[PDB]
Order: structure tokens, then C-alpha cells, then sequence
């Protein structure tokens, strides 16, 4: 069987699933994004960018 | 013109005080002899503005402006009171009666609700 450190090499040579690896990597991302942001928002106090 | 309740339910305008022509720039003559009347006196708010917290080492707050959540509710009517006319030609007007306060609750930006007791009792 594949190691556990090749399992992804599965895609090499399959277009499709390649493609829909990066689509489900950049859903990540785009996701982690509207978290990240949504959690800042939900901390930062607006009122004194002076200080 | 005479609307009706009919006319008006519903749109608003309950919360509006009456107004004049724009050519009513007269003058209403005072007789010191004579005692006076207000009849009817009509507040409408058009803007509500609260002073933001300056922080410690401040410099000076400002009047921010803010967001009325609690609808056409807002005004105060048939308010009545004498006009008296003072020994020095003065008038004063003394509130006696009258639908005279309306509790109101603006937004800050942020989210703050400020409620406040719009009146002028007494
Ligand atoms: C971008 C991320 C990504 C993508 C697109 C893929 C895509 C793929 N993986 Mg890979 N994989 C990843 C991450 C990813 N993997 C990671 C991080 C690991 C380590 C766990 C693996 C381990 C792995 C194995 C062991 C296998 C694959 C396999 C495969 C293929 C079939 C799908 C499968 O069985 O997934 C299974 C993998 C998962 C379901 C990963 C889930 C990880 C979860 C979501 C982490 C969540 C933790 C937690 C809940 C976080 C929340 C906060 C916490 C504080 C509570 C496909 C090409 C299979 C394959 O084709 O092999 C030939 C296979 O057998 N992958
Ligand atoms: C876009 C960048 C990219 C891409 C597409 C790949 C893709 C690949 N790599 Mg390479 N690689 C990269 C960057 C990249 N690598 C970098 C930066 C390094 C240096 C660290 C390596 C070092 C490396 C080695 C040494 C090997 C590969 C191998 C492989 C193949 C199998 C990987 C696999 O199944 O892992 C499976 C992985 C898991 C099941 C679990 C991994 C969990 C890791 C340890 C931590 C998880 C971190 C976190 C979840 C997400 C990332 C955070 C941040 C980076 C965004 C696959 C073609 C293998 C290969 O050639 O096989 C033929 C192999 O042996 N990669
Ligand atoms: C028709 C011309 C064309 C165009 C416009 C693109 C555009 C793109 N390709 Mg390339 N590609 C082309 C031809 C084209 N390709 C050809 C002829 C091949 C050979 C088969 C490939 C093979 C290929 C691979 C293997 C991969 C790409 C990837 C990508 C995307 C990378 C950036 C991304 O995901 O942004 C982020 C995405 C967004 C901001 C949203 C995108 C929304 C757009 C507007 C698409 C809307 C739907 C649309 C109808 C679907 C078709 C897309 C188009 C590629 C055909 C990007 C959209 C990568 C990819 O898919 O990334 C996941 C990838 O893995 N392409
Ligand atoms: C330019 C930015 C960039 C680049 C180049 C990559 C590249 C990669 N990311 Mg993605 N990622 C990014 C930004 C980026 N990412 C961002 C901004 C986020 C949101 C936070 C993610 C979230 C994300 C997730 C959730 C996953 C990836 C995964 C992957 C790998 C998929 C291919 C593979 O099989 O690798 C094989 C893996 C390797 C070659 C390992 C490389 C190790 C890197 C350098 C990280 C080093 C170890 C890490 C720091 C240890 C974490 C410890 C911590 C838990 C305490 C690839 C290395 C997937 C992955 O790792 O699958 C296993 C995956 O599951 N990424
Ligand atoms: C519709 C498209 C779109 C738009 C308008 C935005 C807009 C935004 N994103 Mg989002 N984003 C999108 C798609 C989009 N995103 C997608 C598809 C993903 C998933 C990958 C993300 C993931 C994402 C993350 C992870 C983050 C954002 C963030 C942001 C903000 C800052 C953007 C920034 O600094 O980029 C800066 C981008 C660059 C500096 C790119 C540089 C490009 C390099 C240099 C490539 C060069 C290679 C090139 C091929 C060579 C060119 C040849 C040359 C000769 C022409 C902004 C609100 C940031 C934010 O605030 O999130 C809340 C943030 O952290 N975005
Ligand atoms: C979103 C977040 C999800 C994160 C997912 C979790 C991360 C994935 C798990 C990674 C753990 C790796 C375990 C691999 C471990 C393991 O599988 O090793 C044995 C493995 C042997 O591989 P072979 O090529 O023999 O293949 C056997 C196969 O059955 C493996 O699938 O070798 C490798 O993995 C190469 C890397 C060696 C790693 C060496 C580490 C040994 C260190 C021991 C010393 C410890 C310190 C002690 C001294 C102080």
C-alpha cells in the first residue's frame, strides 16, 4: 500500500480530482478568510485608534 | 385642509406637527393688559445627537449622530400652558398639561442603544 506520506500522489495523473483537490484547498482558504475576519471583528474595540 | 383620522391613520403623519405657509412672516401683537394662551404646542425631533465618551486622555468630545429605532413615536403634542407677559415685556410660557414626554432609543455606531425621556416637563 501507498505510505502515509504519498497518499496524495493518487492525483498525478487524474486532471479532475487534481482540480478538485485545489478547488476544496482554495474553499479552504476563502473559508479560513471569513473566519479569521469574523472573529477579529467580533474582538476589536473601534473606539480610540489613537491609542 | 380638515383630514380625517381616516386620511391620516397609518402613513406618519400623526407624528408631524402642523406648519405654516412659507409666507407667514408676520407678527403677532402682545397686550400687556390681556392674558394669553399656548393652545397647542407640537415638538417633532428630526435629529438626535449624543456626545461620545472622550477617552482619558481626551481633547473634546463631539455630538455624534445616531439612529432612531423606536419608529414615528417620537413627538410631543397638545401640550398647553399660559403665556404670561412679564412686568419687563418679557413672555414666559408655563407648561401646565399635555402629551409631553416620549421615550426614544437611538443607536450608536457600534451598536450602542441609548434610551432617552425626550420631554420638556415643566
Ligand atoms: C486540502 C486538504 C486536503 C485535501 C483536499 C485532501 C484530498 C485527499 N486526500 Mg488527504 N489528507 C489531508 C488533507 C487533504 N486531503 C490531511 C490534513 C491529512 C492528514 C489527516 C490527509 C490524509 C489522507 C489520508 C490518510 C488519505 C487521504 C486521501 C485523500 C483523497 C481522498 C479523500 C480522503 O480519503 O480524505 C481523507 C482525509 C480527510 C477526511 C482529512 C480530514 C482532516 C480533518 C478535516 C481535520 C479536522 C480537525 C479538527 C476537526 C479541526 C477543528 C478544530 C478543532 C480544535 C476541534 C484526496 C486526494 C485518501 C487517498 O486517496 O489516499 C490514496 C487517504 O487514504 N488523505
Ligand atoms: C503547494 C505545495 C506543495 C504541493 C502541492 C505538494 C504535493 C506533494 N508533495 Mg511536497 N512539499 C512541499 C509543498 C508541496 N508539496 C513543501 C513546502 C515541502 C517541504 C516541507 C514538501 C516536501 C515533501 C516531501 C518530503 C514529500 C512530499 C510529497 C508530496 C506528494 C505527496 C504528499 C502527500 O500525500 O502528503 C501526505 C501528508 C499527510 C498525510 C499529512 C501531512 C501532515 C503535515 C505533516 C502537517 C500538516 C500541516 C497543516 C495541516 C496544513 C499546512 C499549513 C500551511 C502550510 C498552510 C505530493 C505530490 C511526497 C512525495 O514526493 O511522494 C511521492 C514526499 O515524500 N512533499
Ligand atoms: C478557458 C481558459 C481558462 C481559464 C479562464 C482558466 C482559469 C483558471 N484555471 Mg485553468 N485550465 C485551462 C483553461 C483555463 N483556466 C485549460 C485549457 C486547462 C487544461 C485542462 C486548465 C487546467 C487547469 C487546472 C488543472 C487548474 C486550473 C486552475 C484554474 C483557476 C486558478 C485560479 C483559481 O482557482 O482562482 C480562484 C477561484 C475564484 C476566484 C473563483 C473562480 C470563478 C471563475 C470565474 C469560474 C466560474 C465557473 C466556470 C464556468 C468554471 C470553468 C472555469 C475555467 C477554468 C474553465 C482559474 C480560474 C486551477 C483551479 O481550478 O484552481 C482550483 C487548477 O487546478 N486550470
Ligand atoms: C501560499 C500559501 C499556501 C501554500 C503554498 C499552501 C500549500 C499547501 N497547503 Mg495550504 N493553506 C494556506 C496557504 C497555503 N497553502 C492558508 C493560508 C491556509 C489557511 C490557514 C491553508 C490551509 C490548508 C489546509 C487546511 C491544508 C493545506 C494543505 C496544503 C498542502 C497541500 C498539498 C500536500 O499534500 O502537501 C503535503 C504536505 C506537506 C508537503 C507538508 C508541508 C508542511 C508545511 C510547510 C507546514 C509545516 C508544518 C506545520 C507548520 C506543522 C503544524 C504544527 C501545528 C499543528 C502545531 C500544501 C503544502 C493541506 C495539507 O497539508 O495536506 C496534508 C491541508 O490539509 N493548507
Ligand atoms: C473575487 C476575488 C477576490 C477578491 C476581490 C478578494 C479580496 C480580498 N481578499 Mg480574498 N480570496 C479569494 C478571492 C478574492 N479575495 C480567494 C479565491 C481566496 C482563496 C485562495 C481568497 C483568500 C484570501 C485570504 C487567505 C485572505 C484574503 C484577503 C483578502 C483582502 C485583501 C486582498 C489582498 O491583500 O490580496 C493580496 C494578494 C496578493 C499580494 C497577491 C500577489 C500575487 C503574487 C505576487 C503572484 C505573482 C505570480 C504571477 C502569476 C506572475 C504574474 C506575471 C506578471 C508579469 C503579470 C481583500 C478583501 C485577506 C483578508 O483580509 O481576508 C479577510 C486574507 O488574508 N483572501
Ligand atoms: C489539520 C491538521 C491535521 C494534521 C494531521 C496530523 C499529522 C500527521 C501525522 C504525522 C506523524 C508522523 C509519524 C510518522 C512516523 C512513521 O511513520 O515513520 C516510519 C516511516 C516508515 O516508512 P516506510 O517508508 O517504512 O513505510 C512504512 C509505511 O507503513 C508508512 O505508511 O517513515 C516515515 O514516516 C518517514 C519519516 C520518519 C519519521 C521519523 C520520526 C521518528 C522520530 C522518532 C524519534 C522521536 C524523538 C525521540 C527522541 C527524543
Amino acid at each position: 500500500g501507498l505510505p502515509w506520506y504519498r497518499v496524495h500522489t493518487v492525483l498525478i495523473n487524474d486532471p479532475g480530482r487534481l482540480i478538485a483537490a485545489h478547488l476544496m484547498h482554495t474553499a479552504l482558504v476563502a473559508g479560513w478568510a471569513g473566519s479569521m475576519a469574523l472573529y477579529e471583528l467580533a474582538t476589536f474595540d473601534p473606539s480610540d485608534p489613537v491609542l | 385642509q380638515t383630514l380625517t383620522y381616516d386620511d391620516i391613520v397609518g402613513t406618519g403623519l400623526a407624528n408631524k406637527c402642523p406648519t405654516l405657509d412659507d409666507t407667514a412672516r408676520g407678527a403677532y401683537p402682545i397686550d400687556s393688559s390681556q392674558t394669553y394662551r399656548i393652545a397647542r404646542l407640537c415638538l417633532q425631533p428630526t435629529t438626535f445627537l449624543v456626545k461620545e465618551e472622550p477617552k482619558n486622555k481626551r481633547q473634546e468630545a463631539e455630538f455624534v449622530p445616531t439612529k432612531l429605532v423606536t419608529r414615528e413615536t417620537t413627538s410631543l403634542d397638545q401640550i398647553q400652558g399660559e403665556l404670561k407677559v412679564n412686568s419687563d415685556g418679557s413672555l414666559t410660557f408655563v407648561e401646565e398639561d399635555g402629551i409631553d414626554f416620549q421615550p426614544v432609543t437611538v443607536q450608536m455606531a457600534g451598536g450602542e442603544r441609548i434610551p432617552l425621556l425626550f420631554t420638556v416637563k415643566n
